[PDB]
């Protein structure tokens, strides 16, 4: 019903949180988590307008899709 | 590689030499802060409006800011017992001793 | 080189992130960043806590027992957002804690 | 009243130019710490229970030792 942007952020703290560089596949688990995360967040949209923890989260997962080369479809 | 958390910090005034004005405790638990304070920034380490930008933006570009910093958010009092100037014993609450909660900043 | 604990500049641009779908002014501003190393004896406009007094002493006397403090804002200041609320309308707001104003070792 | 303070201060301003790969910074750091060290003492009673006041007599005189600054010298 509010602004839910941190059970979005929770949860992808939580599936990533142990991601080294080091094993193989780093990559396809953080950018599954980030779509995960994306999905999370653009369905809290509208009761989060305003809050910077929501519009920083926006930006910064588009972002880091972009840096690590996420495709914006693909699993989760 | 160890994102922010409390760590243990054990104060030993007695190794200091404190027991000649300090009575008790002669050794408390402080904690400290340490680790990597990493985009997205959890809730509980209770980022304020700077900080979340700040993050964002390290994140965006490392060069344009650094991270921000794992620091004591909520700290405790200890009460010491201790003699003064005046060679009276008074027993004070020390503000600020003790990391109860570690954040970003 | 490695600078003591200081404000630094921050521009902050929301136009270049995007946000003035929703923000209508300011669509930038300064918010400072802290940044710096913090060591003994902490100078008194680095403000610490009784903790931080302590931690930094006893980094300096065992830099292995534990780390240094950290430069961090110790005052920061608001500053008034004009933008579209999630009701669709004009809203200004007080966004608190967004230009640091001073830094410190904490 | 406790002037730990101004001791901090003096030895800040003093040292403040020091970069330690500079080629002198030993030296001069010793004779800022013997006078921060002797600002301190002048104020010692009066800073007792003092955190600030008993970290900087500890600091300062862990510094003295690590840096191997004589306990009497120049300033
Ligand atoms: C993303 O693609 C760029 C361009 O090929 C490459 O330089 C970068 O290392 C890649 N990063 C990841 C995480 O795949
Ligand atoms: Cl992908
Ligand atoms: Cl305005
Ligand atoms: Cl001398």
């Amino acid at each position: 019903g509010q602004c839910r942007i941190q059970k979005c952020t929770t949860d992808f703290v939580s599936l990533t949180s142990h991601l080294n560089s080091a094993v193989d596949g780093f990559d396809s688990e953080f950018c599954k988590a980030l779509r995960a995360y994306a999905g999370c967040t653009q369905r809290t949209s509208k009761a989060c307008r305003g809050n910077l923890v929501y519009h920083s989260a926006v930006l910064g997962i588009s972002d880091l899709m972009s840096q690590r080369n996420c495709s914006k479809d693909g699993p989760t | 590689k160890a994102r922010c958390s409390r760590k243990a910090l054990h104060v030993n005034f007695k190794d200091m030499g404190w027991d000649d004005w300090i009575i008790a405790p002669l050794e408390y638990e402080a904690f400290h802060c340490e680790g990597l304070c990493e985009f997205p920034l959890r809730s509980h380490l209770e980022p304020t409006n700077h900080a979340v930008i700040q993050t964002l933006m390290n994140s965006m570009d490392p060069e344009s800011t650094p991270p921000t910093c794992c620091v004591p958010t909520r700290l405790s009092p200890i009460s010491i017992l201790f003699i003064d100037s005046a060679n009276n014993v008074v027993k004070k609450d020390y503000e600020d001793m003790v990391v109860e909660s570690c954040g970003c900043r």
